[PDB]
Parts: structure tokens; C-alpha cells; sequence
């Protein structure tokens, strides 16, 4: 059941009652971002199989 | 299977060259944070290359 996704990492810390849906992924390690996003961009959510 | 245990620690592991380097792989560690690697020394880490 893959449906249910959870963020891999936020680069702000956590914030009580509130919702952030971003779809990008920080400067991380080797390969950390293309640009701004697009490939070699480790997608900041992960489902649970 | 003998791999080392060299002490290098209680050092600096500067790494502003070795960032701006591209040929370099994974520098931007998980342990404590990426970062935190320049001015912090090592309390008994053995390098096991
Ligand atoms: C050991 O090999 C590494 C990898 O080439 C060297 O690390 C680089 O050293 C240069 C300067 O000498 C820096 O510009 C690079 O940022 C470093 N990282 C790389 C190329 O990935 C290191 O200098 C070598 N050390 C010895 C004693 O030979």
C-alpha cells in the first residue's frame, strides 16, 4: 500500500498544526539537486510498501 | 577482514576545497550533520578504510 507517503527530510524544523507539501529536495549529498529540481533530485517523499 | 584502526581524530577535516572539488563523492555526512565537520574535532575515531 504505497498510497500512504511520508517526506524524507524539511529543511525548516517541525511547526506545530500546520500542513507543507513541498516538492523539492535540498542540496544534498553527491548529486544533490539539479539546478532548482528536475533530475538526480532525491524526491523529498516516500511511500510505505 | 583486518581492516584499520587508525586513531585520526582530535584534528581539523576541513572541507571547503574538498566540497568545491566535483571529482570528490560523499563528504556531506549523515552522522550529525553534513557540516559539522570543519572545526569539530573527533573524540577516538578510527578510520577503518
Ligand atoms: C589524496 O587524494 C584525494 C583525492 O584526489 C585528494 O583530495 C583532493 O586534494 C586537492 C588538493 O590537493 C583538493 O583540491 C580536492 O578538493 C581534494 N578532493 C578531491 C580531488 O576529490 C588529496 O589531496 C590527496 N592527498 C594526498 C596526501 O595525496
Amino acid at each position: 500500500n504505497y498510497n500512504y507517503l511520508y517526506r524524507l527530510f524539511r529543511k525548516s524544523n517541525l511547526k506545530p498544526f500546520e500542513r507543507d507539501i513541498s516538492t523539492e529536495i535540498y542540496q544534498a549529498g553527491s548529486t544533490p539537486c539539479n539546478g532548482v529540481e528536475g533530475f538526480n533530485c532525491y524526491f523529498p517523499l516516500q511511500s510505505y510498501g | 577482514y583486518a581492516w584499520n584502526r587508525k586513531r585520526i581524530s582530535n584534528c581539523v577535516a576541513d572541507y571547503s576545497v574538498l566540497y568545491n572539488s566535483a571529482s570528490f563523492s560523499t563528504f556531506k555526512c549523515y552522522g550529525v550533520s553534513p557540516t559539522k565537520l570543519n572545526d569539530l574535532c573527533f573524540t577516538n575515531v578510527y578510520a577503518d578504510s
